Parts: structure tokens; C-alpha cells; sequence
């Protein structure tokens, strides 16, 4: 919901207790595209893969 | 790498394979003399499949190398 | 009379369309396509009950809509002549009663009541009576009457009615 | 050539199956039903209203079990399933009536089981 | 129990890309991560070589019969 320069990846750390995270997108071609460097805190990550 | 066979992945894990720690073969070749008589022997050679587990003696060790193609495969 | 048939319709899908959702778009695009219609050849297409099945959506060569022939089930209201079919009057006028047939407008003309109604203008609403005042038919009033012919619109079908025969009139 | 009162119908509506008015109501109000529940921003047509609330001024019978009933009572009887359903639709009083409004009757049955009949259905209205 | 070829006909591929690439130029939903091109017969054929094409080529035999085989059933010749 923070824009279309972001994602959000959410993951479970335990049973009903889930992480939200903030995924910076920079670089894209259109709305629909992915940015071509992802960031969080800062750092960059080059790819979803990266992130997983 | 040792039978120099294609295999698709999607059956092996369908298939429940399970996996080594690293892959480091100990491999039969038939190699010729330089009088022509051909005999097999081998002696550690390590291929890289989960490079951070590594220890500080092998990691400098690149001679040839499998790449997927982002940087991040390199991390550390 | 309220009938319940298979039908068949092909409906052109815009390529944006396609995806996850296709089907129930499909679905949800026959729905809005054919209920409401009106046809010579079957009357007011009431309601879709059932889709009895979509067909293989046929990929048109130039242009890129897929068309899905889709077999439906409806309800469907088809007058005929000779139907003996319940109405209510919503217009009196001196020429005739103006009545709806569900969504079918009908229209009974003076000529077609028996001899002893005539119209009363004057009356709160105006109405037909007998010389005995035994029989007063108005607005909102239900009609027994009898159809005698029919033509068919854009659309739209419109009949027109009789109270000639022995049992027809009020109620 | 088409007149219902010699049954003479299209090739194409022969087929088809008739409707009570009870019954047609009770699938309109499913439908409008369905509508209401899963809500989506979808409008209902000015032909499906002026036929809910027709279907609902003349809908002879009101419980479920009485349509299913009385066409199960009637189609024991050999009727064209036409008359299945104007003899629902209009409940004709006397022998003599049905008769008048549905020329197609006479000499299909005696007068007292015609009228047997008509009573019966008579009594399922509410 | 079909008996055509399990090959695709260079004409059946040509038509594939020609169509797909239609449907993608009126945005119908693409199958495979475009990296960025922009020119549908690049995209449709990406999704050709990654064998998702949402196509079933239905194939008249001379009788009369017809068999319905998946673009991702039969094997691409390029």
C-alpha cells in the first residue's frame, strides 16, 4: 500500500504471529514492472530471490 | 557431472531424493600412461553447492565455475 | 406463459479479460448479455436459472476476442394467441384498456369488450361499467383476458387483448 | 398458424417445460435472494421487477410443497403440460369454466372428474 | 487417444505467435516475467519457448474429428 515503488513481504515466524517488511522498488518501467533494485533498511537486494 | 546424464530436477524432488553435504567426487577414469595403458586415479576435487558452509582452507580454491547469473550468488 | 428452456448464446471476450477470473466473467457476462432481452422467437428472457455448460472459446483469426458459445438455461415469458393470461389494468382511456401482462404491455381496444361496457370519463380513476354498474373495471384492477394477436419490437413485444369469450373479464 | 386454444405451438417452444406462477415466484426471489447476499454492485432490470411483483399478484400458492404437490396430482392426470399450467395460473371454479378458458378440455374428460380435479386444486391454494 | 503428430507444425507455431502476441497487445494477462522487452512477438514467443501459452490447438482431421492438443503438450521444432 506504500506506493508503487513498494512491496511488502510478509512471512510467518510462528503459528499466528506473522512479520510484516517493507520492500523499496526503484527503476521501474511501468506500474505493473519490478524495479530493478529492491531495498530494506537501506540495503540493497538485487532480486526477489535475494530476499527469500 | 557423473553419469553425464540430463536429469529434470522436477522428478527428483518428486521423486523424494535426498541430498549431500557437498559435491566432491572420488570418481572412476581410465586414464592412458604416456606409454598408453590406461588406469584410474583420483584425489579431491570440490565443486561448489553451499559455499558459506565451506571451511577457511578450500574457499580461495576457483579454477572453473558454475554460475545462475545474479551477484547475490556470491555474497561473503 | 412462463416457460423454462435451453438457450444458447456466443459472446465475444475482450482479451484483457483472459486470466485467472475468465470463467466466472464469462458467467457474469451472459447474465447482463441476454436477461431483460426480448426476442420474437422466444419472448422476454426473464431470468438465467443454470449454465449448462461454456463451450470451447474459439480464438477469432485477426481480431483478439475468443468467442464462447454458452448453453444456458432461462426463464422465458412467450404470449401466443389464444392464451388465456391474468392482467392488471394500469391505464383507462376511451379507447380501450392499457394492462401489463408481466412485463409484456398489453392492450384491450373498445372493440374488443363486450357491448355493454362503455366509459365513464369522469369517474376517480375513469373506468368501464355496465349499464347495472354490476361489473366497473379501473386501474389496478386483474383481468381475466384472452389474447387474440401480438407484434413483436426492438426488444419488446406487445399484445393485444380480448374479454369476448364466456369466463374472461374481472377478476 | 399459432393458436393455444387448438394446442398448436412452435417446433421450438414444444420442447420447452412450463411454469407455475408460485413457481416462477419462488425462483425470482431465489434469485433476487442470491443478489442481496453476495453483494456486488450489480443492478437488477426493470423486466425481472415488473414480472417478481405480477408473479407475486397472482401466485396461487405460496408454500413450497404446495406446487410441487399440485403439479404432482395434476400431471397423474393426462394433461398437455399448457394446461399444467393455466389450470395452476388460473384456477378455474367450475368444470364448465376451465372448459370455456381452455377449449382444448372438452372431451378429454367428464365434467364431475374435471371438476374433481379443479376442487382439488382449489383446495391447495392459500 | 489421439494420433497426430506430437510435433508442432511450423504453421501452428507461427499462428501461436501471431495470435498470442494479438492478445498480449491488448494486454491480455502475460504468462512469464517480461525482464522489460516491450514488442508483444518477444514476449509471446518467451512464453512459447517457457511452454506457458494458454492455447489449445484444436486439429480438423479429414473425417471430421477433431483433437484438442495443448500448446504445452506437443513439442516446439525451434
Amino acid at each position: 500500500s506504500k506506493g508503487e515503488n513498494h512491496l511488502t513481504v510478509t512471512w510467518k515466524v510462528s503459528d499466528g504471529i506473522y512479520q510484516h517488511v517493507d520492500v523499496r522498488e526503484e527503476g521501474k518501467e511501468n506500474a505493473f514492472s519490478l524495479g530493478a533494485t529492491l531495498w530494506i533498511n537501506s540495503e540493497e537486494f538485487e532480486d526477489l530471490d535475494e530476499i527469500v | 557431472l557423473q553419469d553425464l546424464k540430463f536429469v529434470p530436477s522436477d522428478e527428483k524432488k518428486k521423486q523424494g531424493c535426498q541430498r549431500e553435504n557437498e559435491t566432491l567426487i572420488q570418481r572412476r577414469k581410465d586414464q592412458m600412461q604416456p606409454g598408453g595403458t590406461a588406469i584410474s586415479v583420483t584425489v579431491p576435487y570440490r565443486v561448489v553447492d553451499q559455499p558459506l558452509k565451506l571451511m577457511p582452507q578450500d574457499w580461495d580454491r576457483v579454477v572453473a565455475v558454475f554460475v545462475q547469473g545474479p551477484a547475490w550468488q556470491f555474497k561473503g | 406463459m412462463f416457460y423454462h428452456i435451453s438457450l444458447e448464446h456466443e459472446i465475444l471476450l475482450h482479451p484483457r479479460y483472459f486470466g485467472p477470473n475468465l470463467l466466472n466473467t464469462v458467467k457474469q457476462k451472459l447474465f447482463t448479455e441476454v436477461e431483460g432481452t426480448c426476442t420474437g422467437k422466444y419472448g422476454f428472457v426473464i431470468a438465467v436459472t443454470t449454465i449448462d455448460n461454456i463451450g470451447a472459446g474459439v480464438i477469432q483469426p485477426g481480431r483478439g476476442f475468443v468467442l464462447y458459445p454458452v448453453k444456458y438455461k432461462a426463464i422465458v415469458f412467450r404470449p401466443f394467441k389464444g392464451e388465456v393470461v391474468d392482467a392488471v389494468v394500469t391505464q383507462v382511456n376511451k379507447v380501450g384498456l392499457f394492462t401489463e401482462i408481466g412485463p409484456m404491455s398489453c392492450f384491450i381496444s373498445r372493440h374488443s369488450i363486450p357491448s355493454e361496457m362503455e366509459f365513464d370519463p369522469n369517474s376517480n380513476p375513469p373506468c368501464y361499467k355496465t349499464m347495472d354498474e354490476d361489473i366497473v373495471i379501473q386501474q389496478d384492477d386483474e383481468i381475466r383476458l384472452k389474447i387474440v394477436g401480438t407484434r413483436v419490437d426492438k426488444n419488446d413485444i406487445f399484445a393485444i387483448g380480448s374479454l369476448m369469450d364466456d369466463y374472461l373479464g374481472l377478476v | 398458424e399459432e393458436d393455444a386454444s387448438q394446442l398448436i405451438f412452435p417446433k421450438e417452444f414444444e420442447t420447452a417445460e412450463t411454469l407455475l406462477n408460485s413457481e416462477v415466484h419462488m425462483l425470482l426471489e431465489h434469485r433476487k435472494q442470491q443478489n442481496e447476499s453476495a453483494e456486488d454492485e450489480q443492478e437488477l432490470s426493470e423486466v425481472f421487477m415488473k414480472t417478481l411483483n405480477y408473479t407475486a399478484r397472482f401466485s396461487r400458492f405460496k408454500n413450497r410443497e404446495t406446487i410441487a404437490s399440485v403439479r404432482s396430482l395434476l400431471l397423474q392426470k393426462k394433461l398437455h403440460k399448457f394446461e399444467l399450467a393455466c389450470l395452476a395460473n388460473l384456477c378455474p371454479e367450475t368444470a364448465e369454466e376451465s372448459k370455456a378458458l381452455i377449449p382444448s378440455l372438452e372431451g378429454r374428460f367428464e365434467d364431475e372428474e374435471l371438476q374433481q380435479i379443479l376442487d382439488d386444486i382449489q383446495t391447495k391454494r392459500s | 487417444k489421439r494420433i497426430t503428430t506430437p510435433y508442432m507444425t511450423k504453421y501452428e507455431r507461427a499462428r501461436v505467435l501471431g495470435t498470442r502476441a494479438l492478445q498480449i497487445a491488448m494486454c491480455a494477462p502475460v504468462m512469464v516475467e517480461l525482464e522489460g522487452e516491450t514488442d508483444p512477438l518477444l514476449i509471446a514467443m518467451k512464453e512459447l519457448k517457457a511452454r506457458k501459452i494458454p492455447i489449445i490447438i484444436r486439429r480438423y482431421l479429414p473425417d471430421g474429428s477433431y483433437e484438442d492438443w495443448g500448446v504445452d503438450e506437443l513439442i516446439i521444432s525451434d
